[PDB]
């Protein structure tokens, strides 16, 4: 059938558009996602996750990728928009979206507009799937296009800013509703 | 010596400083990145609402920027604000990051009303809405606040939040020949344009440093918001910003523009 559903750190099934935030399943692997700048250049901010497990970065709103369906249940292995709920001096979209799989280096996860998007533009499509480790309800996110590339974190100490992207091993995480927001 | 920016001349704030009218006995809220200790700047107080950021010094540069064009001192130094007497307030409700959460800046506007802040600028903003959001800007505007917020730089025509929230007060960026700049963005929302484009302000480390932004273009109206005040002590919130839209420069359709250009000279006659 349509696939099962992902749930809340509470056990409930996630919805379209209520905000979670994005917790590391272990917590002795740091804290929530937030957004970091360049050194140089600011804008766009690139997605990034807050070393301490303590913090719990900025909440998400998910939504399904495409057609909206009716019952807003959001599902494994489906594709999804993801985008934080945050203000910036950036004033740009908070909506995440991956480095294209048609550009040189290292792929990451930044947020904002692209100077050229990629033919399909499915950069901004993520999917949430199951994590053989999950003695209780853990989760990988990946995005798909033409390959599918699972999440990591490049971790830096320095410490830079610890920067999500395509390198393993992979972020576990689990997603806690913000409380009454 | 003493520059003044051509957005300062261009919203005409130095003929509002000759009928002596520069901001004094006015409390402006800065709700940014925080603003650093600068020769061109007399910060009065404020608060930090930022875990881990106690300070209301600023680690990023984009809230002591936004803080000159209100109120860069009038001396033989640096530049100039468009209200340079100004009673400046640090409200760091952003981290160094740039980036601040729907509960910083709640709790930013909330200190703003209990102080009693007569503007609060929020150079700041997303696509992202939040009720939280727009139930601290209603609730500062019931408690004397005028909001004046940043339209956004996507480039599109809705703008961002939260000045697309009623009782802020949006404003979006023109260039040197008062076009929109292309970046800045519009719509039913938008209230009033001012410079943003090559905007020299203050910035950490007793410098300077020429930014383009929508966040450039809103301390102009908070400046002018503030000359206005000065001259009607006992104006509302809500008369100060139709006055300023009542006698802006028209530039075009309210669409793209609001009332127009931010022209402090017509606001304070
Ligand atoms: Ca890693
Ligand atoms: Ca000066
Ligand atoms: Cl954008
Ligand atoms: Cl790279
Ligand atoms: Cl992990
Ligand atoms: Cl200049
Ligand atoms: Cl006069
Ligand atoms: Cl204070
Ligand atoms: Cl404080
Ligand atoms: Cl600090
Ligand atoms: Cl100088
Ligand atoms: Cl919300
Ligand atoms: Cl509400
Ligand atoms: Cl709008
Ligand atoms: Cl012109
Ligand atoms: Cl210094
Ligand atoms: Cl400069
Ligand atoms: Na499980
Ligand atoms: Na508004
Ligand atoms: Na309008
Ligand atoms: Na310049």
């Amino acid at each position: 059938a349509d696939p099962p559903p992902v749930h809340d750190t509470d056990g409930h099934e996630l919805r379209a558009d209520a905000n979670y935030y994005v917790l590391s399943a272990n917590r002795a692997h740091g804290g929530g996602l937030t957004m970091a700048p360049g050194h140089g250049r600011h804008c766009p901010l690139f997605v990034s996750q807050d070393p301490n497990g303590q913090h719990d970065g900025f909440p998400v709103r998910i939504t399904p990728y495409g057609v909206a369906p009716s019952d807003k249940i959001i599902r494994l292995s489906t594709d999804v928009r993801i985008s934080f709920r945050a203000y910036t001096t950036c004033l740009q979209s908070t909506e995440w979206h991956i480095d294209s799989e048609l550009a040189a280096g290292r792929r990451h996860v930044i947020t904002g507009p692209v100077k050229d998007p990629s033919p399909s533009g499915r950069e901004n499509a993520f999917r949430i799937e199951k994590y053989s480790g999950a003695e209780v309800h853990e989760y990988k996110l990946m995005s798909c296009g033409d390959w599918c590339q699972d999440l990591g974190v490049f971790r830096d100490l320095k410490g830079g800013a610890w920067f999500l992207g395509a390198t393993e091993p992979y972020h576990v995480v689990v997603f806690k509703k913000a409380p009454p927001a | 010596a003493q520059s003044v920016p051509w957005g300062i001349s261009r919203v005409q704030a130095p003929a509002a400083h000759n009928r002596g009218l520069t901001g004094s006995g006015v409390k402006v809220a800065v709700l940014d990145t925080g603003i650093s200790t600068h020769p061109d700047l007399n910060i009065r107080g404020g608060a930090s609402f930022v875990p881990g950021e106690p300070s209301t010094q600023d680690g990023n540069g984009h809230g002591t920027h936004v803080a000159g064009t209100i109120a860069a001192l009038n001396n033989s130094i640096g530049v100039l604000g468009v209200a340079p007497s100004a009673e400046l307030y640090a409200v760091k409700v952003l981290g160094a990051s740039g980036s601040g959460s729907v509960s910083s800046i709640a709790q930013g506007l909330e200190w703003a009303g209990n102080n009693g802040m007569h503007v609060a600028n929020l150079s700041l903003g997303s696509p992202s809405p939040s009720a939280t959001l727009e139930q601290a800007v209603n609730s500062a505007t019931s408690r004397g606040v005028l909001v004046v917020a940043a339209s956004g730089n996507s480039g599109a025509g809705s703008i961002s939040y939260p000045a697309r929230y009623a009782n802020a007060m949006a404003v979006g960026a023109t260039d040197q020949n008062n076009n929109r700049a292309s970046f800045s963005q519009y719509g039913a929302g938008l209230d009033i344009v001012a410079p943003g484009v090559n905007v020299q302000s203050t910035y950490p480390g007793s410098t300077y440093a020429s930014l383009n932004g929508t966040s450039m273009a809103t301390p102009h109206v908070a400046g002018a918001a503030a000359l206005v005040k000065q001259k009607n002590p006992s104006w509302s919130n809500v008369q100060i910003r139709n006055h300023l839209k009542n006698t802006a420069t028209s530039l075009g359709s309210t669409n793209l523009y609001g009332s127009g250009l931010v022209n402090a000279e017509a606001a304070t006659r």
